[PDB]
């Protein structure tokens, strides 16, 4: 069958917690070029074994995305993150008042 | 109108007995009401009267505890 | 799991404390004093019936049947008390993939309690009260699903969680004006304490699912039959009432939800005292002949509305 | 769990029957009767057909209940598919049900 | 010792609390038996709830005249009652014929058919006097099960 | 404990024996509730709450119509218990040997079957479906549709018109 | 009089009040943050499964 | 594969049930809905495992037609009792 | 979606090590080429093959409609 | 069909068609091969050329080829008791 | 009037619920064809994506850009 290497792709992969990813839809706008090329590779060639090299760049850019938010305007990001987990899965409902504190700091 | 209705209930509990007296007229007695009393009766009956309320009614009256044996 | 056990024992008490309201409100409706002697306002009498009917009352039927009969009060409680689980509330016990489908299926399964009580006595006297209970329920199951569909297409999907969020500004009584009036009648499909009702009360015929049963099974039937009345009252307060949601404070929802349901809880006992029984034949003529063309015309109307003006979840 | 939620309610319900079954016991005489409710000896022993009266109206329910089940897509299906193509088909099932009930008006039955 | 003695009174408290009557529409006594449901003299949820059906009820009130045509009918109804049962024969007909007694059809005193615990003597049984028929019933229930 | 559907499938066949071994349409009527209701759980565990609870809506409602002819027409003579008759119990005792003796071969190794296919164990393989879809998930998640099968809507509408008119001619 | 009726309503304002509060206030002990996650469809189910897998280990739903 | 073998075994018992007749005619109409119940479970598992989405509409159509025959046969049961007294497989005139 | 494929690859490598450990002496199992005769598309189908051992992890992964937390 | 439909079509019958919304079949990878092999008349009538692709299609829905393979692994793990045991998980 | 006004009041007198069964159900067919708002509801129904977006290879294409906020294809802007 020929399986992938035991070393695996992307060192220290994925974020530590869920919902955190769902709270920020800005990942669609920023860093899309590595994401879309992996997407274009995967639909044309259905094998995960062939387009894992492009998938390495997706996870590497994912770590670069979260580190920028942790450096500048971290306190409005944490307050928005605690708001979404307090409720069930409203995603954008009720937390729109605390969403005003967010984005405005990021706009700087 | 609403203030006088709540005050009428509080005055009824304050007039007859007090704290321990009101509980005796609630747990043992079915309906609690205060007014005029005749007083004098054999064994120890209370016998209350002179109340308006409704037609064919002459207050609580009440039964005595341990009448003969 | 603790939540299920905290939804049977306090709920059985609500069916117990119903017996007060069943003759206190109904009493003042008939200008007579209800519970008074037993407790401070007769409050010790509802809990006294549990000591009265179970511990001391012993009957089992004569000619009887085999395993069935005693199977029926198990079917009475074990299908009507399970109805509390899919309820949305502030927060539901295991939120269903589709909400109202489980509510409609188990309600029709709860009808079997009065059905298996027909074969409780092999004698023909009991099954007349069962055969009457068939038609007084079988016809009203048609509209119960149709009037639901007109409300469900108006707001969200089958999920009961979405039905709370859809009512943020105004109630669903005002858009569904003739449909809300239908759910004072269609709710009384199950054998409930009402004027429309079914073959359960005495009045003219012998008492259905009571003449065959004892005290102990017969006592278990009332703990299920009156339980369905609260269930329909809550279910109307979800589909037609709402007022506010508030996910942050559950305290503001729990008080406001109970008042809306309690006003409806009085309303069925208001119906019970006021009006006579509709007769076996003529209840089949209220619906089917007269109300079914009306509900389907409104069902036709509620199909067009999301297409006319955008209304898709 | 759905299984643990349903069984705990069912086991508590059947346990309450046992409490009312074993505690009250003293004597069981040949006293219990077949019909009860009104009294006297049962003239109609065991079982007899009776039947009729509602035979047509009951049958129609079995026929109608399938259509209401086929109406259940309406709030759940109309999300991805085109509305203009659906409008002609969704109403079509409701229209024909009124036609069947219109044929039910010309002699409904004994009920 | 003390818990056992008080538990027997707790079971007897349930019969002291509530007892469901039977609507024996037997004679004129049954009309005054309907006056127990009438508001002016009420036992409605004071300790009495009308529901009928001999299988569910605890107390049966024989309300009037019994005949030889009715002697087999009432007997098995008493047998259809749960074992803790009380019979209140209300009226002179229930106690041995109002007049009658020396008549051909009327059975004398109900006690020939079914045993009675509490007697009410009143022809037109005044609702005032009828109230004892349930209040004395509760007072008579004192002790059950010693061993 | 690992098996969820397999234990329910035993109860499914259990109610089905009370059909070949005729127990009258009251004890045999119970089968459509007992094995029918558990039969919904077989559908529910695989997925799709709609089609799983769709069995509850008709096979209980339509059974009430059947119940409208259990206390009617023919069967009202004797209850006829499946534990009393010698001709009935003989079919049940051989009926249980068609089910319970089969489970004896399931435990340890693959079970012996009349068909060519082997049963094996299959605990994790019982689901045999990956996650794949997320938003608007499940094939049963968007099951019923008026689109694509437009011809199927017309004939179903026709067949439910025919019956109402036809039964009127019979009666 | 309503002074007899209102204790019949007030006793219902305690027993029927329980199932609402008992479901909500139990989320403090069961989960960290007084919330039980809604499942519905596999998308929301997968988010819970990866949360329990990622450094929460034993806990089903946990922040960070 | 594994789950299919149990519901196929339930089909065979209901197959015999439609071919076995004793006294009443009511057993057949239970088995008609019984056999359709066993086919419905078989259809539900086959379509959902190897996902179809389009063909998951098909058992819903099948479930409609499942009681289409059952309603007509149950209405035919009514008219036999009117001509005779009680519906019996044992009681027939035609040769 | 990458997180799905990251887990599926790691599960495959765990299965490859288990097959080599169990089969060594008498039994014939190559594991190469796999079951499919096509060997060009190579479908994942990690539901029946995924997790060969440990009951607690397998039961949670298989059931989603059941329990539904 | 004894008589076929012209102009108007009432298809949506065969596997791997235009999906209900967008969701594809679980066996869609093997479904595509069967249409590509049997589009010509002299393939299914011959039933020899498409024998390779039909056997791969049998593996998808029934999973019988994978069932007997996974049965051998689970049996050997149960057979080896108290002698040679490994548990990486 | 022969049947427009003369026969309509006869339905109101005997069995008046029959009037509502024809009028409300009748308007449910006429309104979705003539009213100029029905086409807007289908537009949002097609715009709402259920499945994930698919990337296509670009080789001389018009109205196609990056995922970032730019004028590409069409993009829904019908009422806010
Ligand atoms: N098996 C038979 O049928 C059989 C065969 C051969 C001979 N016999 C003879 O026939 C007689 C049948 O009588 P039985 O057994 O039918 O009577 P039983 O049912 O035992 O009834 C006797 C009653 O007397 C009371 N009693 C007796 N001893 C008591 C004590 N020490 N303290 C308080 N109360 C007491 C009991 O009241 P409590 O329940 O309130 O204590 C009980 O209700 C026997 O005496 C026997 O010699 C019987
Ligand atoms: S005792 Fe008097 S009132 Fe009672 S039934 Fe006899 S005659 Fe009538």
């Amino acid at each position: 069958e020929l399986p992938s290497l035991e070393d695996l792709k992307v060192q220290e992969v994925k974020v530590s917690s869920s919902v955190l990813k769902a709270a920020a839809h800005h990942y669609g706008a920023q860093c899309d070029k590595p994401n879309k090329e992996f997407m274009l590779c995967r639909w044309e060639e259905k094998d995960p074994r062939r387009c894992l090299e492009e998938g390495k760049l997706v996870n590497q850019c994912a770590l670069e995305f979260f580190r920028q938010i942790k450096r500048h305007c971290a306190e409005p990001f944490t307050e928005y993150w605690t708001c979404i987990d307090y409720s069930g899965l409203q995603l954008f409902r009720r937390c729109r008042k605390q969403q005003a504190q967010f984005d405005e700091c990021v706009l700087d | 109108e609403l203030l006088q209705v709540l005050k009428r209930g509080l005055q009824q509990v304050s007039g007859h007995g007090g704290l321990r007296g009101y509980l005796r007229v609630l747990f043992r007695a079915n309906d609690v009401r205060v007014g005029t009393l005749v007083g004098e009766d054999k064994y120890g009956n209370k016998y209350y009267e002179d109340n308006k309320q409704f037609f064919g009614r002459h207050r609580w009256v009440i039964y005595t505890t341990e009448m003969n044996g | 799991m603790i939540n299920i056990l905290m939804l049977i024992i306090p709920i059985l008490l609500a069916v117990a404390f119903l017996t007060l309201v069943e003759r206190k409100v109904l009493g003042y409706m008939q200008l007579r004093k209800g519970p008074n002697v037993v407790g401070p306002y007769g409050l010790l009498q509802p809990i006294a019936d549990a000591i009265k009917l179970f511990i001391k009352e012993p009957l089992r039927p004569a000619t009887s049947s085999a395993s069935m009969f005693i199977l029926a009060p198990i079917m009475a409680l074990g299908l009507a008390l399970t109805m509390w689980i899919p309820l949305p509330m502030p927060y539901p016990l295991i939120n269903m993939n589709l909400g109202v489908l489980f509510m409609l299926a188990m309600s029709s399964l709860a009808v079997y309690s009065i059905l298996w009580s027909g074969w409780a006595s092999n004698s023909k006297y009991a099954l007349i009260g069962a055969l009457r209970a068939v038609a007084q329920t079988i016809s009203y199951e048609v509209t119960l699903a149709i009037i639901l569909l007109s409300v469900l297409l108006m707001s969200g999907s089958f999920t009961l969680s979405t039905l709370i969020t859809t009512q943020e500004q105004m109630w669903l009584i005002l858009p569904a004006w003739p449909l809300a009036m239908m759910w004072f009648i269609s709710t009384l499909a199950e054998t409930n304490r009402a004027p429309f009702d079914l073959t359960e009360g005495e009045s003219e015929l012998v008492s259905g699912f009571n003449v065959e049963y004892a005290a102990g099974p017969f006592a278990l039937f009332f703990m299920a039959e009156y339980a369905n009345i609260i269930m329909m009252n809550i279910f109307t307060a979800i589909l037609f009432l709402g007022t506010s949601h508030n996910p942050h404070m559950p305290e503001l929802y729990t008080i406001n939800f109970t008042i809306k349901s309690l006003l409806l809880t009085m309303s069925f006992l208001w119906i019970r005292a006021s009006y006579p029984r509709f007769r076996y034949d003529q209840l089949m003529h209220l619906l089917w002949k007269n109300f079914l063309p009306l509900t389907l015309a409104l069902c036709m109307w509620h199909v067009s509305l999301p297409i006319l003006t955008s209304g898709i979840p | 769990n759905l299984m643990l939620a349903l069984l705990t309610n069912f086991t508590l319900a059947t346990l309450l029957v046992i409490i009312a079954f074993w505690l009250p016991q003293l004597n069981v005489y040949s006293e219990k009767t077949s019909p009860y409710e009104c009294g006297f000896d049962p003239m109609g022993s065991a079982r007899l057909p009776f039947s009729m009266k509602f035979f047509l109206v009951a049958i129609t329910f079995l026929l109608f209940d399938l259509e209401i089940a086929l109406l259940l897509p309406l709030p759940w299906a109309s999300q991805t598919a085109n509305l203009n193509t659906m409008l002609t088909m969704a109403l079509f099932l409701i229209i024909l049900l009124a036609v069947s009930l219109a044929y039910e008006w010309t002699q409904k039955g004994l009920e | 010792e003390y818990v056992v003695a008080k538990l027997d009174d707790l079971i007897n408290w349930a019969r002291r609390s509530s007892l469901w009557p039977m609507t024996f529409g037997l004679a004129c006594c049954a009309v005054e038996m309907m006056h127990m449901a009438a508001p002016r003299y009420d036992m409605d949820r004071f300790g009495v709830v009308f529901r009928a059906s001999p299988r569910q009820s605890d107390v049966m009130i024989v309300a009037g005249t019994l005949t030889n045509k009715m002697a087999p009918a009432l007997r098995k109804v008493y047998d259809q009652m749960p074992e803790p049962r009380y019979v209140v024969s209300m009226g002179s007909c229930a106690n041995g014929g109002g007049y009658y007694h020396y008549s051909y059809s009327v059975v004398r005193g109900c006690d020939r058919i079914v045993p009675v615990d509490i007697y009410v003597p009143g022809c037109p049984p005044t609702a005032e006097a009828l109230l004892y028929g349930i209040l004395q019933l509760q007072k008579k229930i004192k002790r059950e099960k010693r061993l | 404990m690992l098996y969820i559907v397999f234990i329910l499938s035993v109860i499914f066949v259990m109610g089905f024996v009370g059909f070949s071994s005729k127990p009258s349409p009251i004890y045999g009527g119970l089968g459509l509730i007992v094995s029918g209701g558990v039969g919904c759980g077989i559908v529910l565990n695989f997925g799709g709450s709609f089609l799983g609870l769709m069995v509850f809506l008709i096979y209980l409602g339509g059974m009430m119509v059947v119940f409208g002819y259990t206390t009617a027409m023919a069967t009202e003579q004797y209850p006829e218990i499946w534990l009393s008759n010698k001709a009935v119990l003989g079919a049940f005792v051989t009926g249980l040997l068609m089910e319970f003796f089969m489970v004896y071969y399931v435990l340890k190794d693959k079970e012996v079957e009349v068909v060519f296919e082997f049963n094996g164990l299959g605990d994790w393989v019982i689901y045999d479906t990956g996650d794949s879809g997320f938003f608007s998930e499940e094939a049963m998640g968007i099951a019923a549709l008026y689109s694509y099968g437009t011809w199927l809507v017309i004939v179903t509408g026709w067949s439910l018109l025919i019956g109402v008119v036809v039964i009127m001619e019979i009666t | 009089m309503w002074f007899e009726v209102l204790p019949g309503i007030a006793v219902m304002g305690v027993c029927l009040f329980i199932p609402g509060m008992a479901t909500a206030r139990i989320h403090r002990f069961s989960n960290g943050g007084k919330e039980k996650r809604v499942a519905h469809y596999p998308y929301q189910w997968y988010l819970m499964e990866r949360d329990r897998r990622v450094s929460g280990v034993n806990r089903s739903y946990v922040s960070k | 594969s594994m789950v299919y073998m149990n519901i196929m075994m339930a089909f065979t018992v209901s197959l015999v049930g439609l071919l076995m007749y004793r006294s009443h005619l009511m057993s057949s109409l239970l088995c008609l809905e019984g056999m359709m119940l066993s086919l419905f479970v078989m259809a539900a598992l086959t379509i959902l495992n190897s996902h179809f989405t389009l063909a998951s509409m098909m058992p819903i159509i099948l479930l409609v037609f499942a009681a289409c025959e059952a309603a007509l046969g149950l209405s035919l049961l009514v008219m036999v009792s009117n001509t005779y007294g009680t519906d019996y497989v044992q009681n027939l005139n035609l040769l | 979606l990458q997180a799905e494929k990251d887990r599926r690859v790691l599960q495959m490598l765990r299965e490859n090590l288990e097959e080599e450990a169990t089969v060594m002496k008498d039994x014939x199992x190559x594991x190469x080429x796999x079951x499919x005769x096509x060997x060009x598309x190579x479908x994942x189908x990690x539901x029946x093959x995924x997790x060969x051992x440990x009951x607690x992890x397998x039961x949670x992964x298989x059931x989603x409609x059941x329990x539904x937390x | 069909q004894k008589r076929l439909g012209v102009d108007l079509d009432r298809w949506m019958t065969i596997q791997s068609a235009e999906q209900p919304h967008k969701i594809p079949s679980r066996c869609h990878a093997f479904e595509k091969e069967w249409i590509e092999c049997a589009h010509g008349i002299g393939s299914i009538r011959a039933e020899k050329e498409c024998k390779i692709e039909f056997e791969d299609f049998r593996e998808c829905l029934l999973r019988q080829k994978t069932m007997k393979r996974l049965h051998a692994i689970r049996r050997q793990r149960e057979k080896l008791i108290k002698e040679g045991k490994y548990t990486p998980p | 009037a022969e049947r427009v006004a003369a026969f309509l009041k006869n339905v109101w007198a005997k069995e008046p619920v029959l009037v509502a069964s024809f009028a409300i159900a009748g308007l449910a067919v006429i309104l979705p064809t003539l009213s100029p708002y029905t086409k807007y509801s289908l537009m949002i129904n097609x715009x709402x994506x259920x499945x994930x977006x698919x990337x296509x290879x670009x080789x001389x294409x018009x109205x196609x850009x990056x995922x970032x906020x730019x004028x590409x294809x069409x993009x829904x802007x019908x009422x806010x």
